[PDB]
RNA sequence: CAAGUCUGGGCUAAGUGGUAAAGGAUGUGGCGCCGCGAAGACAGCCAGGAGGUUGGCUUAGAAGCAGCCAUCCUUUAAAGA
RNA sequence: UCGAUGUCGGCUCGUCGCAUCCUGGGGCUGAAGAAGGUCCCAAGGGUUGGGCUGUUCGCCCAUUAAAGCGGCACGCGAGCU
């Protein structure tokens, strides 16, 4: 989606972040500038968005650039962001973990069981013009115990990932039975 | 199982002043302790040492005892009437009479008088118990 | 209980608690998490009690993630004993928790159940907590 | 379902019904008799066939009533199509029965009245719900 | 009745605050509370 | 008790100030983005408040209303296994 | 505090706290009544005589409206024992 962005002169990090503006830097394999992009829209957007969908960055130069965030460092105590790294793009092929939907009902949901979508945002190598969305997987076959994984999925033409393919992407495990207690 | 967790939930622990010798402290410290068991009426005391905390636990180390003995003395009387009473083994109190002489079995409880004694001594008991599960469970 | 199978050393120095969790600050597993707001030593008997409290709450249901582990030993001298004569004996183990740490996580459970769940588990913890969702807690890369 | 202020709705047996086991006396607490709903009752059950007859009652306080007979509950009528006797201690995906597509339209010739819709298909998709109640499969 | 953590029990329970103290009014009595 | 009952702008109603924690609370004042506002309920007030079905199971009973499980469909203005 | 601050219990004399054993008020109650249970307000005044033991404490006898718990150098030996 879109979003306003401004140029940072490099002045009072911890202050420009208190005044309301969120610090950051945009770089790629060529240039790299320092900027400040307010929490207001950033937040609102970033959550709906994430690091999957691209964003615009109109500076006082107008120069709107296509990017995906590479690094967002929190604030530890009390969740909040202190910084963000912007990877500008083009037609240049790069990576990015692509969202994951799992239409289906494992056989692991009739006599006790729940889906643990392990790697629910898989990383794939590919260019801009090649940026999908809800890259669903099938779950209609996940038995209670044994469960899917690796890159054994529907990778639409152009999806040249970077898994194993073994990297367990997801699994289905049992519930929390009241029946417990022990010792000895 | 073998368990008895007397939670300090029904105990009354006191701490009177030491008795006997001592010194400037036998008069001053609440050494002597007394743990009381209320649902029973048992009381254990202790002045063996010169500390209340080494005496209330050492005085408990006994109540656990006596109890397991008087809490078990029951298991002896509570299980000695569940079994029944018949067992004198004297002449004149048989449930079933077995005879190899003339060869036959005389179930005295029923009134039945089988003729196969030697045959019964092989486990064949369906039938005397067939009648036994009647005379017995027939009065209740 | 919930201690470690083996250890190179049985008793270890107390230490300290400088704020900031260092690590463990984002969700990364379940859907809702319980994050510590005050620093503290959480005894395994608490971690335990809290856990049981959750499964008990939504009996026969989702999955629970215990994000902390009591590997630090707790020493305690006997009663009525004076100072010195060596370090006490280990009475249990505790996990050190700092502000920002996500202690627990839950999954495959309704948002109602999740909240209620963690709210009960925090009533078993020696500190103050906060319940969270998921969003920037995606350090996948 | 009928009127109120003195009514009761049950699902009587089939063939015989006079004692107290099923509901023989339950209708008497709210006002009833023994000679009005036993023989002078099975006139309908002798027609409905057997199994279950969801016929109910309505009291007036003078041995009178509106014995409006009904069609076997969609809970039972499904055990005929599949075969099972109960249904399932717990429904879901597993069930000791089966019901093909037109298997649900076999009852379409049964349940047509008070369902709400006169037709067979706009009223059959209701019983497809009792196949998610007892468990009974739906071959397809 | 009198406790430190006073809350609404049933749907009909109401939280009044009279004379500086936090109370709980409700249809049925057993639910009455006065913080303290 | 020596020197401002000094100036401008806020907050608190507890004598807080002039001790204390978990944890409670339509206390107040101020920022937030969401509901959803002539398919004009926000509250009262007027009528509704349905059918298979009492869901199956369980069970003396479980008829929305112990509990295990499923939570689809029919009729309209509306109505949940 | 060792160029000395007499230590248990008893007796005598009390006085104070309330986290109340009676008695007065009161809300819940699984409060029919009578009698209880539990919590709230409230010390103004009361809070027995014996057997045993140095005992404190306890157990027991006989009563009672009740036979409260604690502080005061576990109150009180220039007051006694
Ligand atoms: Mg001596
Ligand atoms: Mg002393
Ligand atoms: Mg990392
Ligand atoms: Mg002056
Ligand atoms: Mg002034
Ligand atoms: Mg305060
Ligand atoms: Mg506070
Ligand atoms: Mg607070
Ligand atoms: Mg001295
Ligand atoms: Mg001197
Ligand atoms: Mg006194
Ligand atoms: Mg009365
Ligand atoms: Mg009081
Ligand atoms: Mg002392
Ligand atoms: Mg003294
Ligand atoms: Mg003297
Ligand atoms: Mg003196
Ligand atoms: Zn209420």
């Amino acid at each position: 989606y879109r979003l306003k962005a401004y140029y940072r002169e490099g002045e009072k990090p911890s202050a420009l972040r208190r005044a309301g503006k969120l610090p950051g830097v945009m770089y790629n394999r060529h240039l790299n500038r320092k900027v400040y992009v307010d929490l207001v829209e950033f937040d609102k957007v970033f959550r709906q968005a994430s690091i999957h969908h691209v964003i615009v960055l109109e500076l006082p130069d107008g120069q709107s650039l296509p990017t995906l965030v590479r690094q967002v460092n929190l604030d530890k105590r009390r969740r909040r962001p202190e910084h963000v790294d912007f990877f500008v793009l083009s037609d240049e092929p790069v990576e990015m973990y692509v969202p994951l939907r799992f239409v289906g009902t494992p056989a692991g949901v009739r006599a006790g069981g729940v889906l643990q979508e392990i790697h629910r945002d898989i990383l794939v190598k590919v260019s801009p013009r090649n940026i999908p969305e809800f890259i669903e997987v099938d779950v209609s076959g996940l038995e209670i115990g044994d469960s899917l994984h690796a890159s054994d999925l529907k990778l639409p033409p152009g999806v040249e990932l970077a898994v194993s393919p073994e990297e367990t992407i997801a699994a289905v495990v049992p519930p929390e039975d009241v029946e417990k207690l022990a010792e000895e | 199982e073998v368990e008895v967790v007397l939670k300090p939930e029904e105990l009354r622990i006191d701490v009177m002043r030491a008795s006997g010798p001592g010194g400037q402290g036998v008069n001053t410290t609440d050494s002597a302790v007394r743990v009381v068991h209320l649902p029973t009426g048992i009381t254990v005391t202790c002045q063996t040492t010169r500390s209340q905390i080494k005496n209330k636990e050492l005085a408990l180390k006994i109540l656990k005892a006596r109890l397991y003995e008087l809490e078990r003395k029951k298991r002896e009387e509570e299980l000695k009437a569940l079994r029944g009473e018949v067992r004198p083994i004297e002449w004149g109190s048989q449930i079933r009479s077995y005879v190899l002489d003339k060869n036959y079995v005389k179930d005295h409880r029923t009134g039945l008088m089988r003729h196969d004694p030697e045959n019964v001594l092989d486990g064949d008991l369906m039938d005397l118990i067939w009648a036994g599960l009647e005379w017995k469970a027939g009065r209740r | 209980m919930l201690m470690p199978r083996r250890m190179k050393y049985r008793k270890q120095q107390r230490g300290r608690l400088k704020g900031a969790t260092k690590g463990g600050d984002y969700v990364a597993f379940g859907d809702y998490g319980l994050v510590a707001l005050e620093p503290a030593w959480i005894t395994a008997q608490q971690i335990e009690a809290a856990r049981v409290a959750m499964v008990r709450h939504f009996r026969r249901g989702g999955k629970i993630f215990i994000r902390i582990f009591p590997d630090k030993p707790y020493t305690k001298k006997p009663l009525e004993v004076r100072m010195g004569k060596g370090k006490g004996n280990v009475e249990g183990y505790v996990a050190v928790v700092k502000p920002g740490r996500v202690m627990f996580e839950v999954a495959g459970v309704t948002e109602e159940q999740a909240m209620e769940a963690l709210r009960i588990a925090g009533h078993k913890l020696p500190i103050k907590t906060k319940i969270v969702r998921r969003d920037a807690y995606d350090e996948a890369q | 379902m009928k009127k109120v202020v003195a009514v009761v709705k049950l699902q009587l047996p089939a063939g015989k019904a006079t004692p107290a086991p099923p509901v023989g006396p339950a209708l008497g607490q709210h006002g009833a008799n023994i000679m009005e709903f036993v023989k002078a009752f099975n006139a309908a059950t002798a027609n409905m066939g057997d199994a279950i007859v969801p016929v109910e009652i309505t009291i007036y306080a003078d041995r009178s009533f509106t014995f409006v007979t009904k069609t076997p509950p969609a809970s039972y009528l499904i055990r005929k199509a599949a075969g099972l006797e109960k249904g399932a201690h717990k429904p879901g995906r597993e069930k000791v029965g089966r019901i093909t597509w037109e298997q649900v339209l076999e009852i379409a010739k049964q349940k047509m009245p008070d369902l709400n819709t006169t037709d067979l298909e706009a009223a059959a998709r209701m019983i497809a719900g009792s196949a998610r109640s007892m468990g009974v499969e739906v071959v397809g | 009745k009198v406790r430190a953590s006073v809350k609404r029990i049933c749907d009909k329970c109401k939280v009044i605050r009279r004379h500086g103290r936090v109370y709980v009014i409700c249809e049925n009595p057993k639910h009455k509370q006065r913080q303290g």
